[PDB]
């Protein structure tokens, strides 16, 4: 019953720069956001647990925070390797169920 | 088919409750209470209560907002103050940390005569002003709505009120000491009116409420998810002492022909930061009890940690209360920082003062609190707190609890959890083959026949509470008359018990009379045959007492 | 550790295709579901339908409730019967696994397959 | 003397009807409708209806004005705009004919701060300003009353409402397809509540109303005189397409601390005149039908001519409607110019827009409509028109009909003509010598005895509609209780039919019992003996059940 939306549909930075992605939720969610990195031809890779812990297997380039209705992802020290589509989701199973954002693209 | 009027049964229902007992929650429009707390224990009655679906809470909320607004109706609306302020900081001996908190501002103010202006000044808190385009400032609320000052003559003391049921209705009360938010309460009683409940408004901590029975109680709509607040009720008070240590001088400025603004004239003595002192040992012991109880839901062997509030601006992230009439926003960080592993040194919290408030988190309106002369000190006992869980990873532990509680309703859910409102519904029908109010509700159908008069007598039995009273009275009368018209048509006028000339049609029920009258209560009986009530009622209106009158 | 999937392709509108998802080996009797996600061609992701890898209760996107059906078929596979596929259903369909958090109802996708197309 | 309670008879009466179903005719204060249009045809009942004396119309009128006014209660009152405007015409590519219609005006406007002013401008229509003493203008309403702007968030869509009768009352409905404004309607039915009626406000043409049965109907209080309006109802729709072709840009100007004015920023593209397109062939055919019917009253061999409206200023002489929220005043000259002798080429009417309106033709107050961004187009079907005859010479022919309709009530008389409100009056008395609600009303006294329960059951049965609801409920209860007290005194409590110990006094009526019970309806019976009701009622209260209780 909710929509996750993202504002910065497309961003660009040179190598070593920093970009941010802002995901707006439709309702109070405590911190339950995943933030996946998605490259074409590949399955999405998880970056964040609980809107701030890092998934095992990702560099400390990725960081984020929020506490309901708004969450952000910051990607510092960007490389061409980080060009990807980035996800946002709440993932509830039940009535007020699964929702994903449109995704935003980072070009480096 | 035999008809019984005054049968002690009920159904869940929602209706208007009346307050019973100058402050802003004025008691002018309020009924005096009867000193006798009439109460009847229901010997064998088990009822389901649900703290989260209780509409008594919703009425309390809206009545309070209405009373609040009415109390500000006659107060001066400060529209003349939307001016450019020219100002600097204050000169005094200040605490080195408390910098930039106060501004000393001057402005062009109106007077009682249209053709004359005056130059005045007042001290302001930084939180109440906006820098605009060197020294140009304005009040923050002029951006959206001029606001009324609180009348200097009204109190914000949360004097308790009671909610009383109208005729035809009753309040059920749960006495089960171990009752959590929902489910069947094994010991149910009934009252005319609830206990007095104070309309205390606060956040993150529950102030001056009732205490729990010997165990800290934890209640949640769904303990499993994270989107719900967890309410924790203490079985012990924790004492907190708060103060506003600076001695302020109050100055009255004439605004116009019958209006005045209450300015802050000056500060006497050193400027110090407001703060609250919490017993440290008490707080620590208290959390240990909370932790013991929380572990019961999150695994015997687990870790509980507390963290301070998360992002938000002020009203969201800080503790709030009204002390002495001032509005305090305190940083409860020193209370929620610990880890509890399985198997006098007071805590001092810094705190800020704000004069312009958005009461009830509404927009387009606000209230300006006048300054209070002298020094403020007050005490209170917290009786509970509001927690939210963050999350997890499925491959670890240490759930974190953080303070929260954005809504106001949670403050009252905490008292009203013991009550439920029901509607009394007589005119029971049963086959015969043609003590206290509700005291007999838990007794058999046979036994209950002796209290029909008891029940029948309780069915008829500037100002905010105006239309609400007339509507309640009219409804009670209409319900009464409709039942009487029906009995009239059926030929049963004037009789508590009457016999129809219609034999029981067994298709409606197939039990022996001895299996009904000596075993079931009327509540049970109604549940078994409510599906056919309209059949019987219909037949009785024309077959008999209409056709019979031509004979 | 991975998900594989197939059974897509072009079917004329009104026909039916079934997608299958094969695990390389996951715990199918625990706090996880397996769930179909659809990527419309130019959009973000849409929810299609999930099944608990346990009792087997299913949940369907409301838009999919009267059209799509899913069920566990084995200890390694789960399938999606895309009854009456039409033009509107052209998309990449993905198989994913979702975890909970600690004690919760909020899920957490943690494993994705490569996805497959239907037209 | 035999007494019957629940007798299906009535008398004409006036009472409060309740509306049933954000817009300005807010439905907040409105009862949800029951989906079941309960209706009972009255087999043998003929009732007189009178479209011109129907007070249902008057209540609709006053309720609408009240709702209208309440909807503007929270809106900004534009008092700051009463300033001198300095202005010229507009520069753009304009239609050569549409000159002087728009002014481009600048002025000294207030801001959210008392001490600062701003210079702003807005486009205005010529109709809304007055030249005063080179380029000095002012708003026309500052002469008499500052006005509120319509709130930008409320709709003027005429959402239909239904009028429902209170307990003890009923609405009779005329089904005679050939019924003109007055007289005995041969087919009468009855309903709980009227059909939904849209509060459409217009003049000279009736918009979006109901259509007539196969013939155009002509109704008049007195077709003979000239001082009455002739209402003509079409049996076919005529479609009209209206537009406001210029693309406008809306600009918000801050007025003060919570207020804003909606200015007209600019015009995009060429400036064109507003207009309406009427199907020409449809209009011509339609008038031919009207003429055929009018000749029925003014002689078989006569001439009917139409002429446009006569003198008046704007609101009097032009067509008016609300389309898209804009207020249009259209020159219906092309519609009323023809002569009808005995024995796609759309018509285009030019039209003007006005922002300040005197709604309901009242004084001392008005409404300012904010501009609407973009381009407006809407469609409607006229279903009738209002005509007035001019006169004659007695030695000639060719009566002329002109459009008119200054009153607003005529718009609603057109729907409510089928309804009448009556009061249900039981306690019939008749000699015996000691199915649906009102379904039996057309049946004999004897037959009607079987529905007494049916009738009896329908006798008891922020916010505008406040006091009105309480008053209606109280009245219904008082009427009920008064009848019961009387039956009580007479010794007839609890009985639909009872027998007194008073033989019929023949001086009240001299008929055989078989001539009454098998021939007359209760309505007829009451009419024959209503002159003596009070005698019987009086005697029965003391002769019996008072004197008898000492025996
Ligand atoms: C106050 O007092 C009252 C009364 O004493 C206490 O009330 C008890 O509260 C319990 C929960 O707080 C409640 O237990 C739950 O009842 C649910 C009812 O479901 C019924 O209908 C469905 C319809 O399909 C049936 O399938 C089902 O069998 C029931 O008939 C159950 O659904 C809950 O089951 C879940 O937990 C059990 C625990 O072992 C699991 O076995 C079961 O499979 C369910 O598990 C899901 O959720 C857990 C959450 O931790 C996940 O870990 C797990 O992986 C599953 O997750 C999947 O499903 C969820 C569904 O939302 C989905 O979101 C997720 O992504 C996965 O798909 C459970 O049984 C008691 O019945 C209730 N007692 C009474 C008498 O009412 C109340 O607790 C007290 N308050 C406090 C604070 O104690
Ligand atoms: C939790 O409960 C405590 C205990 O009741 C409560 O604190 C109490 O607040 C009231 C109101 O501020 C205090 O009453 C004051 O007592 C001093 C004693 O000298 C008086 O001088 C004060 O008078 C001023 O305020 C009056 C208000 O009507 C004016 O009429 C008068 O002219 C003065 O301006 C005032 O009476 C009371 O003493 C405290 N109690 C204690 C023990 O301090 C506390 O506020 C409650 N918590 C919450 C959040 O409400
Ligand atoms: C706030 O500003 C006012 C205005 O300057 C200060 O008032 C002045 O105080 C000095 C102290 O001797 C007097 O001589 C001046 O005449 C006062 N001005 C006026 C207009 O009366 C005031 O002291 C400042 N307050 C603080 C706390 O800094
Ligand atoms: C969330 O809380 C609700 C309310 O307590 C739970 O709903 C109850 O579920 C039990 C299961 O047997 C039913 O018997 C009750 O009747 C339900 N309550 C009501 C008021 O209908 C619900 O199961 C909880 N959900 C979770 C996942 O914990
Ligand atoms: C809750 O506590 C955290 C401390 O863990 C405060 O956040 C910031 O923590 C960093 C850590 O280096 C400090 O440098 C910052 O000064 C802290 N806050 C600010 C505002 O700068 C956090 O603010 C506390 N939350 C609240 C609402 O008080
Ligand atoms: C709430 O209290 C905490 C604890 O004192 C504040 O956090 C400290 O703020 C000072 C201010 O510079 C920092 O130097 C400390 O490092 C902070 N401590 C920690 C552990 O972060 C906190 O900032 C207060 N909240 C707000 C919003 O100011
Ligand atoms: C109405 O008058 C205003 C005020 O002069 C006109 O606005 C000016 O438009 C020119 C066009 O280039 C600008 O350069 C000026 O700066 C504008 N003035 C202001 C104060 O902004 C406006 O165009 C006129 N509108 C019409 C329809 O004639
Ligand atoms: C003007 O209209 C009224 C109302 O229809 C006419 O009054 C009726 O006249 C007839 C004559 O027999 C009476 O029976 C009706 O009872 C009258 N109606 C009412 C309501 O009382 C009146 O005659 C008309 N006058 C003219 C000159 O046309
Ligand atoms: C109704 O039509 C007449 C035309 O017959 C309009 O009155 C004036 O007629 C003369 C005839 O030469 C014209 O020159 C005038 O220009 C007409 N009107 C005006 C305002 O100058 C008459 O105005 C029409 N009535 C209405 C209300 O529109
Ligand atoms: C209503 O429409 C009529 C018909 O077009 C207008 O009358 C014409 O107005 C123009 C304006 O100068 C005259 O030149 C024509 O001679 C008029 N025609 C006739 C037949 O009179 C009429 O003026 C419009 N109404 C108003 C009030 O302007
Ligand atoms: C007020 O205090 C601030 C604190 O940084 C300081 O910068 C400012 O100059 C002070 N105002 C004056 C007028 O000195
Ligand atoms: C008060 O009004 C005078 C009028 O000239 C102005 O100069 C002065 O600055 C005003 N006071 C303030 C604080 O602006
Ligand atoms: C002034 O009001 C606007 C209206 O949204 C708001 O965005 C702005 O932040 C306000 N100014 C301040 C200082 O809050
Ligand atoms: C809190 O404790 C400190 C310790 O020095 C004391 O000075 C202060 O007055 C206390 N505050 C209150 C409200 O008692
Ligand atoms: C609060 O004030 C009371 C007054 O009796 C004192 O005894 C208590 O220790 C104080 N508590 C704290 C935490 O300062
Ligand atoms: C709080 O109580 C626990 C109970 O064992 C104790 O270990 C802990 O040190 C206490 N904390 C403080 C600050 O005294
Ligand atoms: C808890 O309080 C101590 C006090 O110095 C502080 O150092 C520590 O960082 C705090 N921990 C958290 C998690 O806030
Ligand atoms: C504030 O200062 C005045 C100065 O005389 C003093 O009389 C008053 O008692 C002080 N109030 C407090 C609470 O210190
Ligand atoms: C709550 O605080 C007040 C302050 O006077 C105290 O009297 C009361 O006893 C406290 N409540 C409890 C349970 O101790
Ligand atoms: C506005 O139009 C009228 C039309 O006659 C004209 O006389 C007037 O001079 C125009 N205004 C200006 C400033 O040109
Ligand atoms: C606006 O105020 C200034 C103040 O001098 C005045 O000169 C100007 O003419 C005003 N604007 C208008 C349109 O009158
Ligand atoms: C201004 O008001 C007077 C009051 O009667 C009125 O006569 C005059 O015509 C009004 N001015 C205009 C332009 O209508
Ligand atoms: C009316 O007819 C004319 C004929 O050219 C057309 O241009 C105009 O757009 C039509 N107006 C409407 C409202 O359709
Ligand atoms: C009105 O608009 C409709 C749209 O279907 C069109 O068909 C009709 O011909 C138009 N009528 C006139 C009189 O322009
Ligand atoms: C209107 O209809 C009549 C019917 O005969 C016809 O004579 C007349 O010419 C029509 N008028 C137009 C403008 O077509
Ligand atoms: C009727 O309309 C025509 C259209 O040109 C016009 O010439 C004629 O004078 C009008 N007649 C009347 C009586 O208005
Ligand atoms: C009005 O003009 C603007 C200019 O871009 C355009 O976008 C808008 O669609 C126009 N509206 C209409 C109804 O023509
Ligand atoms: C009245 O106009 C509306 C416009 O949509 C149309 O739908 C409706 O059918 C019209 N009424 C008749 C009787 O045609």
């Amino acid at each position: 019953d909710i929509v996750m939306t993202q504002t910065p549909a497309s961003v660009e930075a040179d190598v070593g720069g920093t970009v941010t992605i802002k995901c707006q939720a439709s309702q109070r969610i405590v911190n339950l956001v995943a933030w996946y990195q998605h490259k074409p031809g590949q399955p999405p890779k998880l970056l964040i647990i609980g809107a701030s812990d890092l998934a095992s297997g990702v560099p400390s380039r990725f960081s984020g925070s929020g506490y309901g209705t708004e969450f952000t992802l910051t990607i510092s020290d960007l490389e061409c390797a980080d060009a990807a589509t980035y996800f946002c989701q709440s993932a509830y199973n039940g009535d007020g169920d699964n929702a994903f954002g449109g995704g935003t693209e980072v070009v480096v | 088919v035999t008809v019984y009027y005054g049968v002690p049964v009920w159904k869940d229902a929602e209706t208007t409750l009346f307050c019973a007992s100058h402050n802003v929650w004025a008691t002018h429009a309020c009924v005096p209470t009867d000193p006798n707390p009439q109460e009847i224990h229901l010997e064998n009655v088990t009822e389901e209560f649900n703290m989260w679906k209780n509409n008594m809470v919703e009425q309390m909320h809206t009545d309070i907002i209405s009373l609040w607004d009415q109390s500000l109706k006659p107060c001066v609306k400060l529209t003349p103050l939307c001016v450019t302020l020219q100002c600097t900081n204050v000169t005094n001996n200040i605490t080195d940390d408390m910098r930039g908190e106060l501004k000393n501002c001057s402005f062009n103010m109106t007077t009682e005569l249209r053709d004359k202006k005056q130059k005045v000044y007042s001290l302001f808190y930084r939180l109440d002003v906006v820098q605009i385009n060197n020294k140009e400032y304005r009040l923050i609320n002029c951006n959206t709505s001029a606001c009324t000052q609180a009348c200097p003559k009204v109190s914000f003391e949360p004097i308790p009120i009671h909610y009383c049921a109208p005729a035809g209705f009753a309040i059920l009360k749960c006495k089960d000491k171990k009752f959590n938010g929902t489910g069947p309460c094994p010991s149910v009683s009934t009252v005319q009116c609830t206990h007095g409940i104070k309309p205390v408004v606060s956040t993150q901590l529950l102030l001056n409420g009732s205490l729990a029975e010997e165990e800290v109680m934890i209640r949640s709509e769904n303990i499993t998810n994270n989107a719900k607040n967890i309410l924790v009720q203490f079985n012990t008070p924790v004492q907190i002492n708060c103060t506003r240590p600076n001695n302020y001088t109050r100055k009255s400025i004439r605004i116009g022909p019958g209006q005045a603004f209450y300015a802050t004239g000056d500060i006497i003595g050193d400027i110090r930061q407001a703060h609250c002192n919490v017993s440290k040992a008490t707080w620590n012991e208290t959390l240990g009890k909370v932790v013991k109880q929380l572990r019961k839901h999150f695994g015997n062997n687990t870790i509980i940690r507390f963290a301070n509030s998360s992002g938000g601006d002020l009203e969201v992230t800080t503790h709030s209360f009204n002390c002495g009439g001032e509005f305090f926003y305190c940083n409860t960080s020193g209370l929620f920082n610990s880890t509890w592993i399985s198997n006098n040194d007071s805590i001092t919290l810094p705190c800020r003062i704000k004069q312009i408030i958005n009461m009830w988190q509404r927009i387009g309106q606000c209230m300006y609190a006048p300054p209070i002369q002298g020094v403020i000190r007050c005490v209170s006992n917290i009786t509970g707190l509001i927690l939210t869980r963050d999350g997890g990873s499925t491959n670890s532990t240490t759930e974190t609890f953080r303070p929260g509680g954005g809504d106001m309703r949670d403050n009252w859910r905490s008292e009203l959890y013991k009550y439920k409102v029901v509607k009394i519904e007589p005119l029971g029908v049963a086959p015969t083959r043609a003590r206290g109010f509700l005291g007999a509700a838990g007794s058999t159908m046979g036994a209950a026949s002796m209290t029909l008069t008891v029940q029948a007598r309780n069915l008829l039995s500037l100002t905010v509470w105006g239309i609400k009273q007339l509507q309640a009275r009219v409804l009670a009368v209409e319900r009464y008359l409709r039942d009487q018209q029906l009995l009239g048509i059926w030929g049963c006028s004037g009789k508590l018990i009457c016999t129809t000339n219609v034999p029981w049609n067994s298709s409606w029920s197939n039990r022996n009379l001895s299996e009904i009258w000596d075993n079931m209560t009327w509540l049970q009986w109604d549940k078994e045959i409510s599906n056919y009530t309209q059949i019987i009622y219909g037949l009785l209106e024309e077959s008999q007492n209409q056709q019979e009158k031509n004979e | 550790q991975s998900l594989e999937e197939s059974g897509g392709g072009l079917v004329k509108p009104g026909g039916t295709l079934t997608l299958t998802c094969k695990a390389s080996g996951i715990d199918f009797t625990s706090g996880y579901d397996m769930c179909w996600v659809r990527q419309a061609p130019g959009k973000g992701l849409e929810w299609v339908a999930c099944i608990y890898l346990g009792d087997g209760n299913t949940y369907y996107a409301s838009w999919a409730k009267g059209q799509f059906t899913i069920s566990k078929t084995s200890s390694t596979t789960v399938t999606l019967q895309m009854t009456s596929l039409t033009a509107a259903d052209t998309a990449t369909y993905f198989c994913a696994r979702f975890a909970g958090y600690r004690y919760s109802v909020w899920s957490y996708p943690d494993l994705w397959g490569p996805g497959t197309l239907v037209t």
